[PDB]
């Protein structure tokens, strides 16, 4: 009933469409069906047995239902058989009331404070539709001919007003649509099985802006001039967010705000024709672009007049307070009447600094602000253009990525298919060679790093007279020695990772050891990929700037162009030491950096492991009972302290000093101290989310560590060495058959270990290796690393998904109970061939390699419909289609460094879901499978003093409201519950967010115990002080009206 | 003398012509016992149509107390065939001359069903 359009079961090959709508004319009412077409397998000659009927009103529909229940439609001696449809032929509302025809559309915003409106562009003659079932409004305007789409959602607005044009106000004339996105703009391009009643012969594309003026892109409202309604109120009142109020507007002469650029929401520059600041100006566009004030309401004289001479620090404060301001402001002019170095020391201390994030939409321009973030290498020269580097993004109109179906839409002309770039395609290329202008400044574009290719991100630096873009891309180092496009860009953009500054080392001591190659069965297997050798000494210096006590066995690093983990050895020359296969550029600096040095994070059991674990013979009453016991300790987690403190040493970090770990060693009950209560309670909750959202396993007896490898050659191929530290459980318990008690805090193991990564889709990836004790071994002390043979037939990575020695973590596991029964050969890690070009790189085939990548960009995925397909078929893992899907994964995973398409087949489509997903639009089917019994059982489960108070107070409000937290647990704890429509459905983005508000509260504390060490300097004094404060914020009479914070004595 | 007797109503038909001029494949399925039937009917002489009610009963023999190899006056629709494969949720497969027939249910609801054996296939649209 939700809709109009019927499916025919049965007609007759013979028949053509206008002898069926003649049929069901007669036998319905005249002229009742608007919609009918017949799928043909051919182009045109072969129809297929289904049709599908849309009918005008559901009346109609609901007597031809009755007519085909009663088998009454006999057309050439068929049963026309109706049944219900899945989409419809036009999208076109049931109602005719909803449809208004000839309708004046303007665009605009609430330019003044008052109740007054400007006008852009007017629009007269334009159809509006509006769909209650798809949730969405459409506009069609008729424009030189050619018509255009503007499709506005239900979320796209946020209030619904009405107004007048005739001067009445009893008469309701006039409504308006605030919008907090863009509008998507479509265009119309340019027979005997379709009937139609029209000429709906045609296609919709996504297109950029059609005005010339560009009004649409610079307007976030709409108002709808359409003649008085005794009933259009009604009609009016399902959009969301409904006003039951009568408002009156006016006409303002704004013609004059039209940007003929390629970006419109920003200002002119030239009206102001003065000395202003860039920071003040950049400030003032992102409050225009944020819902907060319109264009001319931050346009006018006297706003600038009085912004132009004051305070830098105190115009700052009163430009963030406004832009935290809950509501929309109409007065600007009013709030700010009635309101009224560090960086390379804190690049040096923790690397932050504030970077301008951009918002590129095919609409607009959303900028968001000098959002903190953590300092990379290339602003560590040149820190004193901290301004002139801006992150720019290209996103949709709701902040999504963008769908393959807007950029390099299908096409079939000629014999074959040739894809056609869209306008959007078009606008992207003229950004990126063109540049952004904001100010007196114009960007232009570095690098891209791996990660920001992967989230559609780029870095764009403003030229200045000093240094220039090229200037520093030259300082990087010589990119013509490259002739592949992937593979300059990557390296271009490899050196962009955040790292931690130590000291410079010369050209002058670097050692060539040459490399060890081994080719087998006609295939070039290379076990030296990206080790390397280091030094004790070297590793006493590194270790000194980074506060580390422990020394590292290996370590990520990279310098100079070179990329590659080393290790330690008894027997070095010098201090440093370098391989043939790890220059990848010649550079101009050899600056020293490291990244990451070691982790000994428990492991954990993802969905690809259980999937690929689960047809060697593991049944599912071990992962059913493991499940079980992992629920029953986090529930009992709640009401006893002597698991909190466990949990806490087993599940993030092994060696970690926090103040809530402190406590739940040493506490009291749980139903006192609600700060670390509610603590508890929302990680539990965190913890319960990411369960259900995938498969998690707290497995206490494995780790997750690097693995590097030692000049010995006395281990075979098969035999590795694995050693980590001992957690609780392993110190309450050090006897084992499997576990040697090397020492005190490193136990070795001598159990069966797998080594498996995060992405496999590949049942030849488990390989069982014996570890065994050796005395020459651990005479050599590696810590942290497992050590991998120098010689076999195959390198370990290589079996491994085809890896490298790069720094990558690998998981292992000291397990009894697996299978190592069957083994499985590992799938070719061979790549596609390289394509070299015959000319030096022009910036021009690099930014079509970055547009093209988001076009047939199928690598997340995969990865679920090899899931879909694992969990439907049984005996998962072993037929030629899992086979075929990790081939795909593993070319589109090599799409990154080579420019091979993934290719996805449209027939491998999975169509279906599990329960345990998030796609609740999509269908839903019962998975029987060892994932739905583990979600089941999940659901069975879950069913002086007071100034710096009141200041550390406002400054958590205001990063709350700018955030958008609500609460303290959710800005703290850095997860938000709340959702937006394009944080929930990607990781990354969000996972960027959490970090930057991490880092954003870690400032705001190290600020606090500033401020607390410059209060006091007096020991006991300080301790009388904490105390008091401790006091007076535990005493409920001691809260004024406002919200108290109970979280700012908490300081250790 | 009856084995099985039920209710079904019918759901669809193969060919769902009126007029084909030839013989139409029925499935209906049984009420209470919920068991699914294939059937080979001729429509032109006996009209069936969507959603139409009728009792399907099987007798070893047409007469009253034994002599196997008058029933007549009551169904109308009298057919006589052999039950010739058994295997499966059992279920029947018994042709009428040619006519194919698969009755399946449940393995509770036939047990009493021996292997080539001669059956009648009583049939009433109420």
């Amino acid at each position: 009933t939700n809709r109009s359009t019927v499916k025919i079961s049965n007609v007759p090959q013979t028949i053509v469409a206008d002898e069926l709508l003649r049929f069901l004319e007669l036998h319905l009412g005249e002229d009742t069906v608007f919609a009918l077409e017949i799928p043909t397998t051919r182009d045109n000659w072969k129809p297929r047995d289904f049709a599908r009927v849309q009918f005008t009103t559901l009346e109609v529909k609901s007597r031809a239902q009755l007519l085909s229940s009663q088998s009454k439609l006999l057309f050439k001696t068929h049963n026309l058989r109706l049944s219900e449809a899945y989409d419809d032929i036009i999208p076109r509302p049931v109602d005719p009331r909803k449809r208004l025809d000839d309708i004046v559309l303007t665009v605009g915003f609430p330019e003044s404070d008052e109740k007054r409106f400007c006008a852009l562009e007017k629009w007269d003659g334009v159809r509006c539709w509006i769909l209650t079932e798809k949730r969405r409004v459409e506009f069609w305007v008729w424009e030189s001919g050619d018509c255009y789409k503007i499709e506005v959602r239900f979320e796209d607005i946020i209030e619904t007003l009405s107004c007048c044009v005739n001067g009445d106000a009893s008469e309701i004339d006039a409504f308006l649509l605030k919008l907090k996105y863009g509008p998507k703009v479509f265009k119309r391009v340019t027979d005997r099985y379709r009937f139609c009643k029209e000429d709906f012969d045609f296609m919709w594309i996504r297109t950029t802006d059609f005005s010339g003026s560009k009004s649409i892109g610079t307007s976030t409202c709409f108002c709808l001039e359409v003649h008085n309604g005794s009933t259009m109120l009604d009609i009016f009142s399902g959009l969301p967010y409904y006003r039951e109020d009568t408002l009156s507007l006016t006409y303002v002469d704004g013609k004059t705000f039209a940007s003929a650029a390629q970006i419109v929401p920003l200002l002119n520059a030239a009206i102001l024709g003065l000395e202003f600041p860039y920071e003040i100006l950049f400030q003032l566009n992102a409050l225009v672009h944020a819902q907060k004030i319109s264009l001319f309401a931050a346009s006018d004289m006297e706003l600038i007049k009085i912004l132009r001479g004051m305070s830098l620090e105190t115009a700052l404060v009163i430009l963030k307070k406004l832009h935290q301001q809950s509501s929309i402001c109409y007065d600007p002019v009013f709030f700010v009447k009635t309101q009224m170095a560090s960086a390379y020391k804190r690049l040096t201390e923790q690397n932050i600094m504030s970077c301008q994030r951009a918002y590129v939409t095919p609409s607009k321009i959303y900028l968001l602000g000098p959002e903190l973030e953590t300092a990379n290498y290339v602003v560590k020269n040149f820190a004193e253009h901290v301004s002139d580097f801006m992150r720019v993004t290209f996103v949709e109109e709701d902040w999504s990525k963008l769908p393959a179906n807007a950029l390099s839409v299908n096409s079939k002309e000629g014999y074959f298919v040739k894809p056609s770039r869209t306008n959007i395609y078009n606008r992207v290329l003229s950004i990126l060679g063109e540049g952004i202008t904001v100010g007196p400044k114009r960007f232009e574009f570095l690098a891209f790093s791996a990660s920001q290719l992967r989230g559609n991100s780029v870095w764009m630096f403003a030229s200045n007279e000093k240094v220039k873009a090229e200037d520093i891309r030259e300082w990087m180092g010589c990119f013509r020695k490259i002739r592949s496009i992937s593979k300059c860009a990557a390296r271009m953009g490899q050196l962009f990772s955040a790292s931690r500054q130590t000291l410079i080392v010369r050209a002058q001591d670097v050692e060539q050891i040459p490399d060890i190659e081994v080719t087998t069965d006609g295939a070039d297997y290379c076990f030296s990929d990206g080790i390397g050798k280091i030094s004790l000494a070297f590793a006493k210096q590194v270790a000194q700037k980074c506060g580390l006590s422990h020394v590292p066995s290996a370590f990520q690093i990279r310098y100079g162009g070179y990329k590659g983990v080393i290790a330690v050895d008894r027997s070095s020359f010098r201090k440093l030491s370098l391989r043939d296969s790890m220059l990848k550029f010649d550079s101009n600096n050899r600056m020293l950096n490291v990244t990451r040095w070691t982790e000994s994070m428990p492991c954990f059991l993802n969905r690809e492991i259980i999937c690929l674990l689960s047809t060697l013979g593991i049944e599912d009453a071990m992962f059913e009972a493991m499940q079980a016991v992992h629920l029953s300790m986090l529930g009992n987690m709640l009401e006893d302290r002597d698991a909190a403190l466990n949990v806490l040493q087993k599940l993030s970090g092994e060696n970690s000093k926090n103040l809530l770990v402190k406590m739940l060693l040493q506490g009291y009950a749980p139903s006192s101290e609600p700060y670390l209560s509610m603590m508890l309670r929302v990680h539990h909750e965190s913890q319960l989310s990411e369960l259900k959202s995938r498969c998690r396993i707290l497995v206490p007896k494995g780790r997750i560590l690097i693995g590097c490898m030692d000049e010995m050659g006395i281990l075979e191929y098969g035999q590795v060495y694995v050693r980590v530290t001992l957690t609780k459980a392993e110190l309450k318990s050090r006897d084992q058959s499997y576990f040697r008690k090397i020492d005190e805090e490193t136990s070795v193991v001598i159990g069966k270990v797998v080594v498996t990564k995060n992405p496999c889709l590949h049942p030849g990836d488990i390989r069982v290796l014996d570890a065994i004790y050796e005395v020459h071994f651990e005479e050599k002390g590696y810590l942290d690393c497992i050590i991998f043979p120098q010689k076999g037939e195959r390198p370990h990575p290589n079996e491994c998904s085809g890896g490298d020695l790069d720094g990558d973590q690998f998981f292992v596991s000291w397990d009894e109970k697996i299978i190592p029964s069957e083994m499985d050969p590992p799938m070719d890690y061979a790549g596609s061939r390289p394509r070299l070009m015959d000319h030096d790189v022009t910036l021009e085939e690099i930014h079509k390699f970055f547009v093209d990548y988001m076009i047939s960009d199928t690598l997340g995925v995969i990865s679920t419909a090899h899931l879909v397909h694992a969990d439907r078929d049984p005996e998962k893992a072993r037929s030629q289609k899992c086979l075929e899907l990790a081939n795909l994964h593993s070319r589109a995973v090599d799409f990154a460094k080579t420019g091979a398409p993934a290719e996805m087949p449209y027939a491998l489509k999975p169509r279906e879901f599990p329960d345990f997903l998030e796609r609740f639009e999509k269908p839903t089917y019962i998975s029987e499978s060892v994932f739905g019994k583990l979600y089941r059982a999940v659901k069975s489960s879950l069913a002086t003093a007071k100034a710096h108070r009141d200041m550390y107070g406002e400054k958590l409000t205001s990063l709350m409201i700018y955030y958008g937290a609500a609460n303290e647990e959710e800005i703290l704890t850095g997860i938000l519950k709340t959702k937006e429509m394009y944080l929930a459905r990607d990781n990354r983005r969000y996972g960027d967010m959490k970090d930057r508000i991490t880092l954003s509260v870690k400032d705001l504390h190290k600020e606090a115990m500033g401020w607390f060490e410059k209060s006091c300097e007096d020991e006991q004094q300080k301790k009388k002080l904490a105390s008091a404060w401790y006091y007076v914020t535990y005493n409920p009479n001691h809260r004024d009206e406002k919200l108290t914070f109970l979280s700012f004595p908490w300081i250790v | 003398i009856i084995m099985f007797e039920d209710i079904f109503v019918v759901d669809k038909l193969d060919p769902d012509g009126k007029k084909f001029d030839k013989v139409t494949r029925v499935e209906a399925r049984s009420h209470n016992l919920e068991m699914f039937m294939h059937l080979d009917v001729n429509t032109e002489v006996y009209p069936l149509a969507v959603g139409d009610k009728f009792t399907l009963a099987m007798a070893p023999t047409l007469n009253l107390d034994g002599t196997p190899d008058t029933l007549a006056d009551k169904y109308e629709y009298i057919m006589h065939g052999k039950l010739y494969k058994i295997s499966e949720k059992a279920e029947l497969y018994v042709s009428f001359g040619g006519l194919l027939m698969l009755l399946q249910g449940d393995p509770a609801h036939i047990s009493h069903f021996e292997l080539d054996q001669r059956l009648f296939l009583l049939m009433r649209k109420l």
